[PDB]
């Protein structure tokens, strides 16, 4: 249904039963099979009101994921969203960015080891204008991959240390993208020191290539919850280098 | 108005095909009403009127066998149950054997049950011209509407025609 | 569509009465015994799918199941049915009319119905494909028209071309 009041009351009903159904762990694996056929291969027309129905039942159930929900069932959830941080809307871009801030804070422990690992997704299978390198490639963790992707599309331009305008991306949409880069550094701290593009981008046009440190130039950007959500991006970058290397 | 009756039937025909708009809730009402009116042009007894306006009803069907077949075959079953004049009931019976192999097998089983009350009345009719065209449709109808009937419906239909050997 | 099936190939590249009575037929006998010791189409493609659901002549239903086995080999993305699964839902219902027998010319379509289904599963899966063929055989018409041409698409596309593939060969 198309009403915003009726979409969020059917999502908190599916997830309160599975805490109390008969088997609390058997009914968590069963809701993940039903929803990914609603987004089985992503290069389709998916009725963009119905794309928002599947991502709100998943913000209530990832707090509860911590036969079982399998370690290959949870890695199908994760590639589904990075395609949907790019699918253009302002109600569908904001739906998959509250789902990513919460799966790093309270991660399911099967999913949590497949991203910190060096090969990562390669063992399970066996506005952006550069070679980022997708989440299938080896010789880099997928959390090294997932910070390159959410930056050059939302809040950074690959040529120079420069702000992106608020006209292009809303400052409700720029607020949830600074809180997802911070919850992964607590998981994999080697992502924040990486280069933005893996293959460098056109030294004829741009003089110098930059790293992901222009995320920390959004202390001067305007409103609260962007200078306050780059206030919290420097908190957990210092929390998780000291605990990473002792 | 014998020359005024000729010009009326022919102008209804061309303004359906030149619509180029079908399956519309405005276009559905218009095709039911003036479709029964093509046969009153044939029911009126003049060879200048009977020859001219029967070839004009065939211009409608063949330009609409692609687009509106379920709308065409619903107005046409109504006239046999009306059981009209022996000239009116006859030339409608050519049209219904040639569109029997154009039905879908999804909608076919409702079309079988309704014809066996209608196919026995035209067997009891003593008009020697009405009885002829049925021997050129019961070849064509019950070969495409053949497989859809059980052993109950087909034993009733064959006891009637033997009483037409008497 | 036979005009349309081909354009897409080449828009995408693709002796003297002792010989005759005895000596020539006697020696084809003994030689096989020693071996026995051994996209402008997008307006035109959408129109052809509305025809298959509404036609009844089964010469036209056979040339439309070969136009769709060529859009999957030559990898046209499955966007003919952009939102729904309208065309693939209609092929499942036609298996209801063959087993009971409420279908007129199932013979000239049953070898080409089953080639379209197995070739999509490499992208209805091969678990679901082989439950449909078991209905026609035991519950339906005779074999030399329906049941035996039903498996010539499956066996050539399953035996010729890990642990999931081992269980389906026993069936």
């Amino acid at each position: 249904s198309s009403s915003p009041t009726i979409r969020r009351t059917a999502a908190g009903s599916a997830v309160s039963i599975c805490q109390h159904s008969r088997r609390t762990q058997y009914f968590y694996s069963w809701l993940l099979n039903v929803l990914l056929g609603l987004l089985v291969p992503v290069e389709d027309e998916h009725s963009t009101l119905l794309i928002l129905g599947v991502l709100l039942t998943l913000r209530y159930l990832v707090p509860l994921l911590q036969v079982s929900p399998s370690a290959e069932q949870l890695v199908q959830v994760y590639e589904l969203t990075l395609h949907h941080t790019q699918h253009q809307d302002h109600n569908v871009v904001t739906g998959a960015l509250e789902l990513l801030q919460q799966l790093f804070r309270t991660p399911p422990p099967e999913l949590l080891q497949t991203l910190t690992a060096v090969g990562g997704i390669g063992q399970l299978t066996a506005r952006i204008k550069g070679d980022i390198g997708q989440s299938t490639d080896d010789d880099s963790a997928p959390l090294v991959h997932c910070v390159r992707l959410l930056s050059a599309s939302f809040l950074l331009t690959g040529g120079k240390n420069v702000l992106v305008p608020d006209r292009d991306v809303r400052v409700s949409v720029k607020a949830l993208a600074l809180s997802c880069v911070g919850a992964a550094v607590a998981l994999h701290p080697e992502s924040f020191f990486s280069k933005l593009y893996k293959v460098p981008l056109d030294t004829t046009e741009y003089p110098e290539e930059q790293y992901v440190s222009d995320i920390l130039n959004y202390i001067d950007h305007g409103d609260p919850q962007v200078r306050g959500a780059t206030a919290i991006l420097c908190g957990t970058l210092i929390c998780s280098i000291l605990s990473r290397s002792r | 108005t014998k020359k005024d009756r000729v010009n009326h039937c022919l102008t209804i025909c061309e303004n359906i095909v030149a619509q180029s708009v079908r399956n519309s809730p405005e276009f559905q009402k218009l095709l039911g009403i003036a479709m029964e009116l093509f046969l009153l042009c044939s029911d009126d007894a003049e060879s200048d009127v009977r020859m001219v306006a029967d070839e004009c009803l065939n211009k409608v069907i063949k330009a609409l066998m692609d687009s509106n077949l379920p709308r065409l075959q619903l107005e046409l079953y109504k006239e046999i149950k009306k059981n009209g004049a022996p000239r009116s009931l006859r030339a409608a019976l050519w049209r219904f054997a040639e569109l029997a192999h154009l039905v879908r097998p999804q909608k076919c089983r409702p079309y079988l049950v309704n014809l066996l009350p209608c196919l026995t009345r035209t067997s009891k009719r003593p008009e020697e011209s009405v009885q002829e065209t049925l021997a050129a449709a019961v070849p064509k109808i019950m070969a495409s509407f053949g497989n859809f009937a059980n052993d109950n419906e087909i034993k009733v239909l064959l006891k009637a025609f033997i009483a037409n050997l008497k | 569509t036979v005009c349309v099936q081909q354009l897409l190939k080449t828009l995408f590249g693709t002796p003297g009465l002792y010989h005759y009575c005895f000596m020539a037929p006697y020696t084809h006998f003994t030689q096989a015994l020693a071996d026995a010791s051994l996209r402008l189409f997008e307006p035109l493609v959408i129109k052809a799918l509305k025809q298959y659901t509404t036609t009844t002549c089964v010469q036209l239903q056979k040339q439309v199941l070969d136009l769709l086995a060529q859009l999957v080999q030559l990898r046209v993305n499955y966007c003919l049915l952009d939102s729904d699964q309208v065309f693939i839902g209609f092929v499942l219902k036609q298996f209801e009319y063959i087993e009971v027998g409420q279908f007129r010319e199932s013979e000239a379509i049953i070898p080409n119905i089953f080639f379209f289904l197995v070739l999509l599963s490499y992208e209805i899966g091969i678990p679901k494909i082989i439950q449909l063929c078991d209905g026609i055989m035991a519950s339906g018409r005779k074999a030399v028209t329906h049941a035996i041409p039903a498996l010539q698409p499956i066996v050539h596309d399953l035996f010729v071309l890990g642990k999931e593939l081992e269980t389906q060969k026993e069936v």
